[PDB]
């Protein structure tokens, strides 16, 4: 799950 | 809700229709977040979560996106009952922000799995009662214009989101949770967190939306994922249309993040006409400069990871010095373990691979390598000079002997003549000045021939003494 506009994969 | 001029685009029948929307929206003196989460939504579910019948665009006819609306103003109107929280002087007050994150909370689905993705957008929220962390703040956000207070707005760190209200939009409430098995601290204000100068709350240098950063933040939120695999080619030309569109109004100028989401769509497939990838990424850097104290981390490790991908080795080392260097300057404490994973993993698994490949390289005959470049060992000498400087003072440490063997495998892919060009200096060639104590004391074992690897150890971690046997 990744915070929206958080960098990488 | 909706009103005249906001329906007459309607049937949406493309990317391009969807961006007139927005254009339209955002022309206006609030642009309308429930709508356009809405569509957005929409659209994402038939391109990304089931895309069976797709034959080019999920047409989104009005009469499917004003039930959906009417859905939404329904639950919240009906379950906020302004006459028990009175407004003096275009503000609201702390219980109104609670009832509403209340109202949202409370409506989603008993048990879920919160780390999915496409769970971000009021779309989500309506149809599947299920929203992410940050979900859950945009919903509370768009909510609070729906009942017409025009003072609550997103607040975002590069980790979380809450909200400002209230007399001259200073109050702050957490509205949401943050990671997993965390205490909730819905109701309460940030300002310990402020205060213990954590990475999560940036030392105050968080972001405070208006509405127009508000759109780009759901923006930035679409999901073009359809599996681990593909990606929907749809959605990501509609994020970057809409970030460019976004863009050109100056709505990014104030948001570094949304600036690298630009720079790397950009590299993916670039646009004609418009700025190079790493003009963009030093643009996300000049704007946490402008506007956040240069105290974000992100638009370094954009930065660093588009030299990464060029094997650029020179740039992405500069990049994570330049990273280590804003962390230096932070507390390490109980939530902030994301940016931990960030530097772990650029320690001991990005960084040992692309120097494994450059020592290949320069094997094969390479010239100009950055394992014969001092500059680069300096920036590699930063890079953890920065990390010791964040360990120091922090609540929990940073460093571990799980860190020591790869910082002396990473050491030793310099040649000592080259290790030996740097000289550290206290507070011609390269010239490098150490913050942090770890570090000075590590200056002596940096040019010898063959690196004391158990000394290294010794200094980067909290052992101080050998086996007994």
């Amino acid at each position: 799950w990744r915070f929206p506009a958080r960098p990488g994969t | 809700g909706l009103k005249a001029a906001q329906k007459t685009l309607f049937p949406l029948r493309s990317i391009d229709d969807v961006v007139r929307l927005f254009a339209a929206e955002l022309g206006r003196e609030e642009p309308d977040l429930v709508l356009l989460s809405l569509v957005l939504g929409f659209v994402e579910h038939f391109l990304a979560v089931n895309r069976v019948g797709l034959t080019y665009f999920p047409v989104a006819d009005l009469s499917i996106i004003a039930a959906l609306y009417a859905r939404f103003t329904a639950q919240i109107r009906g379950a906020v009952d302004l006459s028990l929280y009175p407004r003096e002087g275009g503000v609201s007050s702390r219980e109104l922000v609670k009832k509403v994150s209340d109202v949202i909370w409370n409506s989603l689905s008993r048990s879920y799995f919160k780390d999915r993705a496409h769970i971000q957008s009021l779309f989500s929220f309506i149809t599947g009662t299920k929203l992410d962390s940050s979900g859950v703040a945009f919903a509370v956000v768009g909510a609070c214009q729906a009942l017409g207070l025009r003072d609550v707005h997103l607040a975002l760190s590069e980790d979380h989101a809450w909200v400002v209200f209230g007399p001259n939009g200073e109050q702050t409430a957490e509205v949401t949770w943050h990671g997993k098995g965390n205490e909730d601290r819905r109701g309460q204000t940030v300002n310990a967190g402020v205060a213990e100068r954590s990475w999560l709350y940036l030392k105050g240098s968080y972001m405070r939306c208006d509405r127009k950063m508000e759109v780009a933040f759901m923006v930035c939120a679409i999901n073009p994922s359809i599996d681990l695999h593909t990606d929907s080619l749809e959605l990501l030309q509609l994020q970057q249309k809409l970030l460019w569109l976004l863009y050109d109004l100056g709505h990014l100028e104030r948001y570094p993040m949304a600036l690298g989401n630009l720079a790397d769509l950009e590299e993916l497939e670039p646009t004609p006409g418009r700025p190079d990838p790493l003009t963009l990424y030093h643009k996300g850097i000049a704007s946490a400069k402008t506007y956040y104290r240069d105290e974000h981390i992100y638009p370094y490790i954009y930065l660093a990871g588009y030299h990464c991908r060029n094997r650029n080795v020179r740039e992405a080392l500069q990049a994570w010095a330049d990273t280590a260097t804003v962390i230096q300057d932070y507390n390490y404490c109980r939530e902030d373990e994301e940016i931990y994973k960030e530097f772990f993993e650029v320690a001991n698994d990005v960084i040992p691979n692309l120097l494994k490949e450059a020592a290949s390289l320069l094997e094969a005959g390479s010239q100009g390598s950055a394992l014969q470049d001092p500059e680069c060992f300096a920036h590699l000498l930063r890079f953890y000079d920065g990390i010791c400087k964040w360990e120091e003072g922090s609540p929990t440490p940073v460093l571990h002997v799980g860190w020591a063997t790869f910082l002396v495998q990473s050491l030793g892919r310099f040649e000592g003549q080259v290790r030996q060009k740097v000289r550290i200096v206290s507070v011609e060639g390269p010239v490098l000045t150490f913050q942090s104590e770890k570090m000075k004391g590590m200056k002596e074992l940096l040019v010898a021939t063959k690196i004391n690897s158990s000394a290294i150890k010794l200094q980067l971690t909290a052992q101080s003494q050998v086996q007994m046997k």
